[PDB]
């Protein structure tokens, strides 16, 4: 029998028939050729298994053996799992950086990466002279941005201003960007989200042994805890330098620094799984911190 | 029960 696969990425659709013991690479591998994409170590095939855990596709695993939700269409999502640490040199491919700019812009859409009001008009503006290219009197008229969803929702609910005012905003930073390229104008966005302190970093409910509630932040540099109450600063730092070994033993995780004289961290995850994944998204991660300073 | 070594 047939096995039906969806694959969407952030702007396409791609529904194909799979056979009964194709290999997730063979999956990855299909979608990324046909979509032209060479930049394939930032991505992954986001699925849901059975018991409701978004979970990453493992590429040397028969992608029909690892318990995927089963629905007609088999359904999975292309996303950048890893960002890199500079936008500018590390994207080179346009649809690599076009899939960054709408997974990213999603994320400081839904008050996901915590972007402050001025900053939030500004990548706008940058995501507008994209999706229109140079403001226009002639075309561009009083509420063309009426359509648009341009702004965090906390940005709108914290500072009170009118949709039209909010508007008014953009288009004054959109008259301005008059002269760049859909292009360079994704790419001088992705330059300032790349600076947001919730950008490319997976945060993870924990608690320390003294049961308080924390989070765990994995990224391109490392990792790092913050409490429960804000989630940009972070409390403790851990650059995988100062880093000598993570482990886990069921729910407790406990992290090993490079120097003796130093309280080595330790945290409680809720479910053994959580902490799989931990170790799998650290791992993977500072591979790729150590392979782009090699040759 | 896994470990990794880093730095």
């Amino acid at each position: 029998k047939p096995i039906n696969v969806r694959v969407t990425t952030m702007d396409a659709e791609l529904e194909f028939a799979i056979q009964p013991n194709t290999t997730g690479k063979q999956l990855f591998d299909q979608v990324v050729k046909t979509v032209g994409l060479r930049e394939v170590w930032f991505f992954g095939l986001q699925y849901v298994d059975s018991k409701g855990y978004s979970t990453w596709l493992k590429l040397n695993k028969k992608v029909t053996q690892q318990d995927v939700k089963k629905e007609n269409p088999l359904q999975f999502k292309f996303r950048a799992k890893f960002f890199p640490e500079d936008v500018s040199e590390e994207l080179i491919q346009e649809i690599t950086q076009r899939l960054f700019f709408l997974q990213v812009k999603e994320a400081i859409l839904n008050d996901e990466i915590y972007c402050p009001p001025e900053t939030a008009v500004l990548l706008a503006s940058y995501a507008v002279q994209a999706k229109y290219g140079d403001y226009n009197k002639e075309i561009h008229k009083p509420g063309y941005l009426a359509n648009d969803r341009l702004l965090p929702q906390r940005v709108l609910e914290q500072h009170k201003l009118t949709k039209e005012q909010w508007e008014e905003r953009i288009q004054n930073w959109h008259e301005e960007h008059r002269g760049m390229l859909r292009e360079d104008s994704m790419m001088e966005y992705l330059k300032i989200a790349q600076d947001l302190e919730m950008y490319g970093v997976n945060y993870f409910e924990i608690k320390n042994k003294k049961g308080t509630e924390l989070w765990l932040g994995v990224d391109a540099l490392g990792l790092n805890i913050y409490e429960h109450d804000d989630k940009l600063t972070p409390k403790i730092g851990f650059p995988w330098s100062e880093i000598r070994n993570i482990s886990f033993n069921d729910k407790k995780f406990v992290i090993k620094p490079i120097d003796k004289k130093a309280p080595d961290f330790v945290f409680y995850a809720p479910r053994l799984r959580i902490n799989k994944r931990i170790l799998a998204l650290c791992m993977g991660n500072h591979e790729l911190y150590m392979r782009r300073r090699k040759p | 029960m896994d470990i990794t070594d880093i730095n």
